[PDB]
């Protein structure tokens, strides 16, 4: 449902980000997410990546990552926050907004190669390739909306405990990664090349939206929407590399919200809000 | 062997009573509480 | 002046070039021009 | 017909002791109704006769004197009142109370009484009536209660607590701790003899029990810090022979509870594991045991002067003040304290001395102890 | 303690909050013990222990892996050390392994321990007292299978009704037969207010009159709106195909949104879609 | 004809709202809202 003006704003912003080579650029973001790994302590001999995968801090880290992207994009100049691509409904065919490599700019009466079609990696000079399985999109189930991940998300959205949420949330998160990566390792299917793919943003925005939905899903049941009781041993430290200041975590907002506890009050801490706290054409008020 | 052998869990019944939410049709009101609109709609939708 | 901001934006500039003021008491040339070298922390190199 | 299948009222797994501000409506009303009910009804859970252990008519005998021999200046003070509060808590939870009695700390800069004492309708905490002599107890707050001239707006008792926690051995804690215990009683009793500054009327006011809960809390703090520092934390190495006698009247046959009867001794009272009462957060102003040690270290790392005393009993209750006058006789206030006493007690004694820090006045008035000076001490009765 | 009086004791125990430590464990080869240390900031030192437990192991023992976590209590040492009961961020646990013959094992043989805090059962009610019923309208381009089927079935049910609150009767307010200002007057005409100052009010009350009735008839969502300000190169198929295929029953139904017919005049109505410039683009997009 | 009651108009919820003077606060008289009061992707302040 995005408009032509929004498409123009997004495409110009992405074209801008995909050309500079400063400390705030697409290559820089790739560096933050993955290889070269400079985590947690850069001077340590061992090399590790900051992509915390396999614990309770995964949603918080990725939400803060999307917050950084939102701030950078709105600094670049855009009229809406980065949209989300929802895959819960069985789409008849892949939307062409990023599929079409050539985007027609009507204001300048020209055509531009779409930066959302893909990109290239800096320190290897090889273009990341996009793979698809239209069979995965066709996967709908007997009821049509009872898709493969529909039941999984339903099973995810009722755990009263918090620490048993992420255990299937991670598998749901990597489900789309598998469904889109394809055979090639230089694709979404590998951690080392994840921020080189624009659809990364769309999928992780959708994941953040689902987490936001759970935020009031538990609230209707009447508990703490900012509870991390069963992860104290891991919440004691700020998320990396956002714990640093210069020269990597340049944004002061990220620097001063580098703590993991305060990231939960996002509605009043980041002035960004998904219009429909909703899942698959039906709101949670009867999903309960 | 790189993955542990799995087990099976049985989630049992949940005898708690629930108040289901449905549209205000296919819900059987009482006869006296019916209003003129409902009465006329029913009689027409039967004589049809 | 207009002929350059669009060029910088095309070449990937996040902000446009600002102006230099002297209305306030000016003592020395501002620091943004004094230095000649910095460290990237991205390629273990420098750049003038 | 149907069967009730109820009662048996087990009293075990005793709950927690929260702060006054950490309470909600249901628990507060349950506590107040339970207190009123146990104050009304008589028997084994009889509040009046269980509280009669501190005053009229007295239930202890010594050399032909009838008294209430609750230790109030000897070396067995904390455990007697610990067992007292345990008995009260067990009695109130036997009838169906919710949790243990709260504690109202005073180390904060409170400017008034807590919300518990400000209620008006059917709250037993506001007043106490004794049928044996038929009058209402009265509270007499004084302006100096919320004012501290020696240091400032900081609480008066903070200095006493810090000068109580530095040492290691046990029987030099009571000397600096009983004064703080009794000064608050005297101040809250005030000019009215029918309050807490006395002894006979000091047992029928829940403020007494709240104060004693707080002092038990701070005793536990001392125990924990001693355990961390690495010394004895279950016994004492001095004055043993008075730490074996039965803690009367708890060893009578009129003890409704069974557990305290067999272990109503002194040494076994140092551990509260079996007594089942426990605190929620024993932190001190939010400063924890890993902080109190270096707080005390930075306090005691400097030079200080102490005005040592040897206190003694005189079977009466009165406040104590002292003033410093130099060679030119510039008399000025330096500090004050209180002492516990009544006509219905025995002549107690302090085995060791008493300490008081007076460095501030000397440092301010340049009165290094090489000069000549004197202290005048006034013993002011509760009626001036 | 016999059976009928320790249940309340257990309830009382569970009533207050407690601290905990979580372990995962498996066969190590020989039975040994574990050791807990509470590493607390000052730098940091680790000497005071919390507690301990043991595992059973032998060279002949059947290799095994457990399923769920193991719970241990450290409430008493934590409380005695006196740190914050709940905000326990700075406490870090340390693992030491003691063998039966006095030997030690490196802690890397077992998984790193966690720390878990659980609140007490002081909670009484959790569920919300009552929700709020509000309808929300969305654009026609953002529908899904479920609610779309709901809306189409609700409309097809409403259309074929012939009652007083029927589709024909409700839509008859606009025009013929005239019922306005009132049938009693010998002059009869329609009163679709046009050009006057109550146009939005009349045309919004009309829409809400349909909307509440249809919501009762079985729509979970308000009426979709076909916004036309943006260009439409090809009109949505939502109101083009006469036959809609239900996913649930695999049935084919004449879509009410696709078209409708007039009752008392019985003549089909067509739609003139002049595609000459309905797909406007202008000269700035 | 919304001023008329039964049998010409059956619903009761619009009879008390037949007054045109007080049918403006739909947020409180009709409990139906929009996704956003946008215009072709442009919000209130930008359109202003
Ligand atoms: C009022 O002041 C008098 C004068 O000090 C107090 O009398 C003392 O206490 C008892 C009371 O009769 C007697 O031993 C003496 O009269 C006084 N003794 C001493 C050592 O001073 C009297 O107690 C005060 N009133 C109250 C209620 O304490
Ligand atoms: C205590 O028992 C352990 C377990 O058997 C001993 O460790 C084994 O030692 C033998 C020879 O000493 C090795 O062949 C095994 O590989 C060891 N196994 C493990 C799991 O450590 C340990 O040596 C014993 N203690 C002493 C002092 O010998």
């Amino acid at each position: 449902s995005l408009t032509i003006g929004e498409r123009r704003s997004l495409v110009l912003a992405l074209q801008s980000l995909e050309e500079d080579s400063s400390a705030t650029g697409f290559q820089a973001l790739a560096s933050f997410h993955a290889v070269p790994p400079l985590c947690p302590y850069p001077e340590a001999n061992q090399r590790y990546a900051c992509c915390v995968h396999g614990m309770a801090t995964f949603p918080q880290w990725h939400r803060l990552y999307t917050v950084q992207f939102e701030d950078a994009l709105r600094r670049r100049g855009a009229l809406v926050g980065i949209p989300y691509w929802d895959t819960v409904n069985p789409q008849n065919s892949l939307p062409a907004f990023f599929n079409e490599p050539i985007y027609r700019d009507p204001v300048l009466d020209v055509d531009i190669p779409n930066p959302w079609a893909g990109a290239d990696i800096a320190f290897e000079n090889t273009t990341v390739e996009r793979d698809f399985k239209r069979n995965r999109l066709s996967d709908d189930g007997e009821h049509g909306y009872d898709n493969w991940l529909w039941k999984q998300f339903l099973f995810a959205l009722e755990q009263e405990n918090y620490c048993d949420f992420e255990v299937q949330f991670e598998i749901a998160h990597n489900a789309i990664h598998a469904w889109v990566g394809g055979s090639k390792e230089h694709s979404m299917a590998h951690l080392h090349y994840a921020s080189y793919d624009p659809i990364f943003l769309l999928h992780h925005s959708s994941t953040d939206r689902i987490y936001a939905l759970w935020q009031e899903l538990q609230r209707l049941r009447g508990h703490d929407p900012n509870e991390a009781n069963c992860a104290l041993e891991l919440m004691r430290e700020p998320l990396k590399p956002f714990s640093f200041g210069a020269p990597y975590n340049l944004d002061p907002i990220t620097k001063e919200y580098s703590k993991p506890e305060d990231v939960f009050d996002y509605k009043s801490h980041f002035n960004y809000e998904y219009d429909t706290l909703e899942l698959a054409g039906i709101n949670a008020e009867l999903l309960l | 062997s790189l993955i542990p052998t799995p087990s099976v869990l049985y989630e049992p019944k949940s005898r708690v009573t629930s108040i289901q939410e449905l549209p205000p049709n296919r819900v059987r009101h009482e006869i006296s509480h019916l209003d003129a609109r409902a009465t006329m709609s029913l009689k027409a939708a039967l004589r049809d | 002046t207009l002929q350059v901001e669009q060029a910088l934006l095309k070449h990937g500039s996040t902000v446009a070039l600002p102006y230099w003021d002297w209305t306030l008491p000016i003592s020395q040339l501002p620091s943004l021009f004094t230095e000649q070298t910095f460290y990237d922390a991205w390629k273990d190199e420098v750049l003038e | 017909g149907a069967r009730t299948e109820e009662a048996s009222y087990s009293v075990s797994g005793i709950g927690v002791r929260k702060n006054i501000n950490t309470l909600t409506v249901a628990e507060t009303e349950s506590l107040k109704k339970a207190l009123r009910a146990v104050q009304q009804q008589s028997g084994p859970r009889g509040y009046q006769e269980i509280a009669a252990a501190h005053g009229y008519p007295g239930l202890c005998k010594d050399n032909g004197h009838t008294v209430a021999c609750c230790h109030h200046g000897s070396a067995s003070f904390p455990q007697w009142h610990r067992l007292f509060v345990v008995t009260l808590e067990r009695a109130l939870t036997l009838q169906g109370a919710r949790v243990g009695i709260p504690y109202w700390d005073w180390t904060e800069s409170f400017t008034s009484l807590p919300t518990l004492l400000t209620d008006k309708d059917d709250n037993p905490f506001e007043h106490g009536e004794i049928a044996s002599l038929n009058e209402k107890t009265t509270r007499s707050p004084r302006p100096q209660l919320f004012s501290d001239p020696e240091r400032g707006e900081e609480s008066f008792f903070y200095r006493q607590i810090l000068l109580a926690f530095e040492q290691r051995d046990y029987c030099n804690f009571e000397v600096q701790y009983e004064v703080t215990h009794n000064a608050i009683h005297s101040w809250i009793g005030g000019t009215s003899p029918y309050g807490m500054s006395t002894l006979e009327y000091s047992a029928y006011d829940p403020i007494f029990f709240i104060h004693h809960s707080n002092v038990d809390r701070q005793f536990a703090i001392w125990q924990a810090l001693q355990r961390y520092r690495g010394l004895d934390y279950n016994s004492a190495n001095c004055n043993i022979q008075e730490l074996r006698q039965p803690l009367e009247p708890f060893n009578w046959d009129s003890n409704p509870n069974d557990f305290i009867r067999e272990n109503a001794r002194a040494v076994d009272a140092f551990d509260y594991d079996q007594f089942n009462y426990q605190y929620d957060d024993l932190n001190f102003h939010g400063l924890t045991i890993p902080q109190l040690e270096e707080a005390i270290e930075k306090r005691r790392s400097e030079d200080r002067v102490f005005a040592n005393f040897m206190l003694q009993g005189f079977k009466a209750s009165a406040d104590v003040t002292f003033d410093l006058c130099d060679a030119d006789n510039h008399c000025s206030f330096a500090g004050t304290f209180a002492v516990l006493g009544g006509p219905l007690e025995m002549d107690w004694h302090f085995d060791r001395l008493f300490q008081y820090d007076v460095t501030s006045v000397f440092n301010q008035m340049h009165l290094r102890p090489d000069s000549v000076y004197h202290f005048d001490v006034h013993i002011t009765a509760i009626n001036g | 303690w016999t059976i009928p009086q320790l249940e309340e004791v257990l309830k009382r125990q569970r009533a207050q909050d407690r601290l905990f430590a979580g372990f995962l464990l498996h066969n190590i080869g020989t039975s040994a013990d574990v050791q807990l240390f509470i590493c607390v900031a000052t730098e940091r030192n680790c000497n005071h222990p919390a507690g301990s437990f043991s595992v059973l192991g032998g060279e002949t023992e059947m290799p095994f892996i457990f399923d769920r976590l193991y719970k241990y209590d450290i409430s008493d040492p934590v409380r005695k050390l006196g740190l914050k009961l709940d905000s326990a961020g700075d406490i870090d646990l340390e693992i030491k392994i003691r063998a039966y013959n006095g030997s030690y094992l490196e802690s890397s043989v077992l998984r790193r321990p966690s720390l878990i805090f659980v609140p007490g059962e002081d909670n009484s009610q959790d569920q919300t007292g009552k929700t709020e019923r509000r309808l929300i309208r969305k654009s026609v381009t953002s529908l899904t299978i479920g609610e779309r089927r709901s809306l189409v079935l609700a409309l097809q049910s409403l259309e074929e009704d012939s009652s007083a609150t029927g589709f024909q009767a409700l839509a008859s307010f606009h025009a013929v037969p005239p019922l306005c200002p009132y049938p009693e007057a010998n002059q009869r005409y329609a009163c679709c207010v046009h050009g006057m100052a109550t146009f939005p009010q009349w045309h919004r009350l009309y829409t809400v009159q349909f909307e509440d009735a249809l919501r009762r008839r079985g729509a979970l969502v308000g009426i979709p709106y076909w916004d036309t300000v943006n260009p439409q190169n090809s009109l949505p198929a939502f109101f083009n195909e006469p036959i809609y295929r239900d996913p649930v029953l695999d049935v084919d139904i004449p879509n009410p949104w696709a078209g409708a017919d007039i009752a008392f005049e019985n003549t089909t109505v067509e739609r003139d879609f002049k595609r000459n410039r309905l797909s406007d683009d202008g000269e700035h997009g």
